[PDB]
């Protein structure tokens, strides 16, 4: 059955700037190559069918190129966007088969983290539960780390961070940490800070907060 | 006209079922590259017209079966080419 | 309007088995053909076979193992994938989309989310996130929700029957216990707050569960 080759599997380019993927059949395929798009959660999106033929409510940004084993799929003036994953598919020789996949990833200027600490609900700890979120918002680089202190101590027990690939409204990236304790253990210290250390500022981002 | 010219009509029967049928019978076959309706019916017209290109053929049994079916209601049904003989008019 | 209606979640215990469905709607030929595609988390597509509806064939991928059979019911206009015999290896997003017999797929699913555990269905527990008393606000600020102790996947959290859009992140769920927790977030100028009301409608479909929670200052 048909392969498709989709490599590199990340592309890295600067806002405004072209770029290119590429798809390789194992065989000639003629032109019956077809581009889809998929954002983080979303559905697969028809982008061009056979290798250029363009699509409605599709940019102009996009384009398609090729014939035979060698596609490519064109986007003149990256943007958030465009944030997605893309795939190739053939519709040549039966069964129809798909790429590995190639994710775009936008590089934009390095941005400093908007730290925001809350306080549990009273609506949970009415059920006996504590939890002291923290976010660590639109950054860039990705990279980033978040630290927990609980009356000035650091606290390592019974915090979950979660991460958002990029984002595609301004490609830059976001954390969730979040300290669970149980009314009891929350109703026994004072404050409980937060600190975000991002290769934008040398000293840590901070936010606190006192329980009374 | 009527008696030839009515054969036009089976012919473009033929093609379109032929097309449909062939993509029925191919997919499902590794292989198979006459599998979209399209080109199915490209294959039906080349094939009832025999040009015999090659680009385009059946590998599966039964769309061979509707291949031969095509072939047969449909080098007879050729005989529109002979309704031309208009031409010697 | 929206031409594919896929469940968006199915829990199913190993060993076990479940009718996926896709219901159709918009223009309909003769000539289509109605396509599954699975997807495990992380990785990409993955077809798994196709049927048109208009004669009922259908055929499957022969190199993965067969663990489907594909039906469809004319007057419905809806077309059903039976998985049978489950595993932690067939958990994943199933999407139908349909194909106009010339090779692409021109609309596709929102796709069923399917868990394959011996864990329970839980819905989510809602609790606001404003700011704490002594936070110093500026040009915008920043409120949100915690929604835990659900499962399993997914669940979809928009804020204001989604008219707030702008601004939004929802975080990645986290497993612990077999119970998820996410959280989601919203940030609006300082002004439009609270004068503005604001409000994250949270929908769990494996629990057919969506909830409201207001978003007011802490007293
Ligand atoms: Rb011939
Ligand atoms: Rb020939
Ligand atoms: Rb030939
Ligand atoms: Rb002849």
């Amino acid at each position: 059955d048909i392969l498709l080759t989709q490599s590199p599997a990340i592309l890295s380019v600067s806002p405004g700037e072209r770029v290119s993927f590429s798809c390789r059949a194992s065989q000639s395929i003629g032109t019956d190559i077809h581009w889809y798009q998929q954002r983080t959660n979303g559905s697969p999106r028809l982008l061009i069918k056979y290798a250029s033929e363009s699509i409605s409510g599709i940019p102009s940004r996009f384009s398609g190129s090729g014939s035979g084993t060698d596609f490519t799929l064109s986007i003149n003036s990256v943007e958030s966007e465009d944030i997605a994953n893309y795939y190739c598919q053939q519709s040549n020789r039966w069964p129809f088969t798909f790429g590995s996949g190639t994710k775009l990833e936008i590089k934009r200027a390095d941005a400093a983290p908007t730290v925001s600490i809350f306080p549990p609900s009273s609506e949970q700890l009415t059920s006996g539960g504590a939890s002291v979120v923290c976010f660590l918002n639109n950054f860039y680089p990705k990279d980033i780390n978040v630290k927990w202190k609980i009356d000035g101590s650091e606290r390592q027990n019974g915090v979950l961070n979660s991460w958002t690939d990029q984002d595609s409204k301004d490609s830059t990236y976001s954390m969730s940490s979040t300290l669970t304790l149980t009314k009891d253990e929350y109703e026994r210290h004072n404050s409980y800070t937060c600190e975000a250390t991002h290769k934008t500022s040398t000293s840590p981002i901070v936010k606190s907060f006192n329980r009374n | 006209w009527r008696a030839a010219g009515a054969a036009t009509v089976l012919l473009v029967i033929v093609l379109l079922a032929g097309s449909y049928l062939a993509v029925l019978a191919e997919r499902g076959a590794p292989g198979a590259q006459l599998i979209t309706y399209p080109r199915a019916l490209w294959w039906s017209v080349e094939t009832a017209t025999t040009v015999g290109y090659g680009d385009l053929y059946p590998v599966t049994l039964w769309g061979r079966c509707v291949a031969v079916v095509v072939m047969v209601a449909g080098i007879t049904s050729f005989g529109l080419v002979t309704a031309a003989l208009a031409t010697w008019f | 309007q929206v031409q594919l209606q896929q469940p968006g979640a199915e829990l199913v215990k190993p060993g076990a088995s479940v009718k996926l469905s896709c219901k159709a709607s918009g223009y309909t030929f003769t000539s289509d053909w109605i396509h599954w595609v699975k997807q495990r988390p992380g990785h990409g597509l993955e077809w798994i076979g196709e049927i048109i509806p208009s004669y009922g064939r259908a055929n499957y991928n022969e190199k993965i193992q067969k663990k489907a059979t594909l039906t469809a019911d004319k007057s419905s206009s809806t077309a059903f994938m039976q998985l049978s015999s489950l595993t932690s290896e067939d958990s994943a997003v199933y999407y139908c989309a349909r194909e106009r017999g010339d090779g692409y797929f021109a609309v596709w699913g929102a796709g069923t989310t399917v868990t394959v555990s011996s864990a329970k269905t839980t819905p989510p527990s809602v609790y606001p996130l404003a700011p704490g008393s002594a936070a110093q606000t500026n040009s915008m600020v920043t409120l949100g929700c915690l929604v835990k102790g659900y499962f399993p996947e997914p669940v979809t959290v928009t804020w204001n029957s989604g008219s707030l859009s702008s601004g939004v992140h929802t975080f990645p769920a986290v497993l612990q216990s077999d119970l998820y927790t996410l959280s989601s977030s919203v940030t609006v100028p300082s002004s439009s707050w609270p004068s503005e009301t604001v409000t994250c409608n949270v929908a769990h479909p494996a629990s057919s569960t969506k909830v409201d929670k207001k978003i007011v200052p802490r007293d």
